[PDB]
């Protein structure tokens, strides 16, 4: 294969110079597990035991025993797949393009198929990491013109069922009032037997620099950290901060038993077999992703928003 | 079947379209690996 | 109504009282020896599941519908839907388990007895009871279904008040 | 108790096979089916060969005493002293074994109703009587029956 | 027998996928020690020395010499013997079931037998954890229908001859009462010579909350270690948080020559060699545990309930 | 002997018992060698 | 004879034919019956159907 297909064989070297993507630093190592799908929907199936009654003493003779229980639930997850398209030089004209110690037409912003592919993936990636963690797909700063996507495919920021605060537009700038409507939230959490997980807090830069105000020795994120130590038996809480979010805070467990990532294997770029040829020395590439895949159980991410108006 | 392997030598599009999965996910195998908190 | 009723967007969220299901084991004690027999019932009159059930010999088949104490053959405990085939436990064997009450608010020790819906209801109602039947727990709701854990043994001698 | 653990001195002389087997230490019953149901359940006072009634009430699960009449639940054909628990034969199993009698008066052929400690007496009918009442120690009456439910 | 019990080769199988049981973090690796024995009594015996008299001094000659006696202590242990049924598919007539991606019937609730045990054994292990805390067993929230168990079968929790201490419905909310009743129950602890041990502090979420807050730039969950601290020869205060309590707090020593576990090698759930079978695809199934075994030296254990009417 | 062998081949049902037994006890060992509090 | 016992090869034997010729009913006719007279017939599935029906 390598031996016919010059942009295969460029894309297999070029390969790892591409930067991991961030949103791994978002969950745990078991958190995340494959799946081998391009588009489509999936059902999952978890099943449960319950004890009916008091057990049973066997002493002497006996033939009514206690009974013990099982359940089941199914959640549906949807999938998309994405495309892109991008313009880069023919592999046959790289020669006249060739210049001092760097290849491609300045003038036409024009470059050869492996810098081009690389470039082009790390932008897709940070578009993937986007999503993960906002659920919508959007090129704007802005956040608007967002792409239509279909039901059961939410981000950690609307996923839906969970813990929704809202901060008034008063107390915007009032980190006592913010962190009041934090433990309110915190307190509403349920994780069930699976409270010994560590934490994961998420916030946005204007956030942070409240955070490391001074409590009114100690600072708001000394405060915060001690809560939430208060309730995950004593465990490790992690604080990132992300410039994807706007006047956002999220927490959630790092546990795989309640928040479960499960994206299709193709879900990083990936280069597509159809490469546009023409009597010119520009051709086209495709390159394709695939979205979606994240579940969670019910009351288990606290989404704290900070109304600015 | 890794792109990491040298002597791998895919045969078709299908396969290297394999291999770049298993590419992907070695590196977030390592990437947690290699990250400390 | 059925027992099983769908996609999930999320998850639902100790062990203590995890039993508290509609499409729960019905029997809290089982045992071997216990005799369990199938009959047909009325896919469109009424949904048998954890109900008192009584014979009906149609021209066609016999079939088992919702029946009161005074005419019961026994309790249905299980229901498969695919071949709308209810299982049955006849009223000569014991029974300990959930059943689908129509009161939400019973308390423990209580003696019940069953209606003309094949329904779980106080004993004070007036109707003769035939059936010993007593409560072994409060009835709790599920979001809206009402049932209790009961214990059945056998008819009772003479009709009770 | 069902098995009084008294040391000896002598080895008592049992030889002969008859008349052995109504004792207040044989538990069980004389004919038994393999589908008989059988529920084991924490017991109070000593209801051992007794008919036993279901008590309701720091909350418990319900236990057994000896009782009759029209709380009548089962009959107590075997105990553990050691876990406390005795095993019950449900109202809807017949039974064929020795239980107590209240007193002397009855007979064969003669239709038995549980009183309220659990003893069989003459007369809703319960059981009927196979052989007539004997006396194992001081008040303690034996008669062999075989339960058949409630009238 | 793996060539003729499936059963006994899917138990192998899987045995190693139930997750351990969360009561070890409550033990020392000494403090347990496992008997042999399914139902029945152990009885333990306790041997000491002491000195009758100031030792004798050799010098010369002489006969009379000052003697050393000893003690002995005998302590009974209660074991009891629980089961518990479950129903499952038959081996036979897994293949008919085999959906893809899972095996069962979702709509009979119906697993294989592998999938259930793995369930029915989770259920098992969570409630054994319950009785050694806290000494009941129950299978609802409010604690009630608990079965009657035998006498010399304690709970950490229920144990006698211990320090118990009450908060007033009053104070259930004043830390300093609460902290004030934590101390005289620390003064009226009784460890002897073997003071020199870590401890153990388990208290509920609830309280938990309540231990973060300011000290009245200390908290009081701070103020709490250095008073253990000074009583234990300042060695290592572990804190543990369970949702098994409820307003409820306990202290006691890691020190085995205090508090010593001995449960019976079977404690833990183990399959039963019958198994019900018929002319359909269900079968019948039992597992096997055994409960106590706890024993503890008087005054050694800190019991405070905060009354909540 | 312990599951966790691959050469164990238990011969009945109370040997198949003992080695659950075993397994449990050595699963134990290994919790607490890997505990840091 | 006097209790109507057989060999379990025999009785098999018997036993067998007797449900080819019920299934050989139910493919021609599409009902299960044991009566000649055709009624009492168990309800079967939809989608479930015979060459006469």
């Amino acid at each position: 294969l390598f031996d016919e297909n010059y942009y295969a064989k460029a894309v297999a070297n070029i390969i790892g110079e591409v930067k991991d993507p961030i949103m791994y630093k978002w969950f745990s190592p078991d958190q995340i597990e494959d799946v081998d799908l391009q588009m489509g929907y999936q059902k999952t199936v978890k099943w449960d035991a319950f004890l009916n009654a008091n057990p049973t003493t066997i002493a002497n003779e006996v033939n009514t025993i206690s009974t013990i229980g099982f359940s089941s639930e199914v959640v549906r997850l949807n999938y998309l797949k994405l495309q892109y398209k991008f313009r880069h030089l023919k592999q046959t004209s790289e020669k006249f393009y060739t210049s001092d110690s760097y290849i491609g037409d300045i003038n036409n912003n024009l470059l050869p198929f492996a810098q081009a592919y690389k470039l082009a993936s790390s932008e897709i990636i940070k578009l993937i990491n986007h999503f993960v963690l906002t659920g919508t797909v959007s090129i704007q700063k802005d956040g608007k013109n967002q792409k239509r996507l279909l039901p059961n495919m939410y981000g950690l920021l609307n996923m839906p069922e969970q813990i929704k605060e809202e901060v008034a537009s008063g107390d915007k700038d009032k980190m006592d009032k913010i962190f009041e409507k934090i433990e309110a939230g915190l307190s509403k959490l349920e994780l069930g037997d699976e409270f010994s997980t560590p934490m994961m807090v998420i916030v946005d830069p204007a956030t942070s620099l409240k955070l490391v105000k001074p409590y009114a020795c100690e600072k708001w994120e000394d405060v915060l950290i001690q809560t939430i130590k208060a309730i995950n038996n004593r465990e490790d809480v992690y604080i990132e901060t992300s410039n994807l979010l706007k006047h956002k805070i999220l927490i959630y467990p790092l546990n795989s038993e309640l928040i479960k990532f499960k994206p299709s294997k193709y879900m990083l770029p990936t280069p597509n077999e159809q490469v546009d040829k023409d009597s010119t020395d520009v051709a086209h590439s495709y390159i394709d992703f695939v979205l979606g895949g994240l579940l969670a159980t019910r009351k288990t991410i606290l989404q704290v928003n900070i109304k600015q108006s | 079947a890794s792109l990491l392997d040298s002597n791998f030598v895919p045969i078709n599009f299908t396969e290297f379209v394999q291999a770049i999965s298993n590419t992907y996910k070695q590196r977030r195998i390592q990437f947690y690996e290699n990250l400390k908190r | 109504y059925s027992k099983s009723m769908i996609e999930n967007k999320v998850f639902s969220s100790c062990f203590k009282s995890k039993n508290e299901r509609v499409d729960a084991y019905s029997f809290a004690c089982s045992s071997y020896t216990d005799k369990i027999e199938e009959y047909l019932y009325d896919p469109a009159n009424s949904f048998p599941y954890k109900r008192g059930v009584k014979l009906v010999p149609k021209e066609n088949s016999i079939y088992v519908e919702v029946g009161a104490d005074t005419d019961m053959y026994g309790i249905c405990v299980d229901v498969c839907e695919f071949s709308c085939t209810a299982y049955v436990l006849p009223i000569t064997n014991n029974f300990e388990g959930y059943l689908v009450t129509r009161n939400p608010s019973i308390k423990i020790g209580e003696i019940l007895d069953i209606n003309n819906n094949g329904v779980i209801i106080k004993a004070g109602g007036g109707p003769p009871t035939a059936i010993n039947i007593y409560a072994l727990s409060d009835s709790f709701t599920i979001n809206s279904i009402n049932l209790i854990k009961v214990a059945i043994f056998g008819n009772r001698g003479l009709e009770k008040t | 108790m069902k098995n009084p653990q008294h040391d000896a001195s002598l080895l008592s002389n049992s030889n002969e096979f008859r008349d052995k087997n109504v004792e207040f230490f044989a538990s069980g019953g004389t004919r038994t089916s393999k589908f008989d149901k059988l529920e084991n359940h924490p017991f109070l006072g000593y209801p051992y060969k007794r008919g036993v009634k279901r008590v309701i009430q720091s909350h418990y699960e319900p236990h057994v005493e000896a009782g009759g009449g029209e709380d009548l639940y089962g009959i107590c054909i075997d105990i553990d002293e050691f876990s406390k628990t005795a095993t019950i034969v449900p109202i809807t199993n017949n039974f064929e074994g020795y239980l107590v009698a209240k007193d002397s008066t009855v007979k064969v052929k003669d239709k038995l109703i549980f009183n309220k400690d659990g003893a069989l007496e003459k007369v809703t009918i319960n059981a009927t009587a196979l052989t007539d009442a004997k006396q194992i120690s001081n008040e303690v009456y034996l008669v062999k029956v075989a339960v058949f439910g409630n009238k």
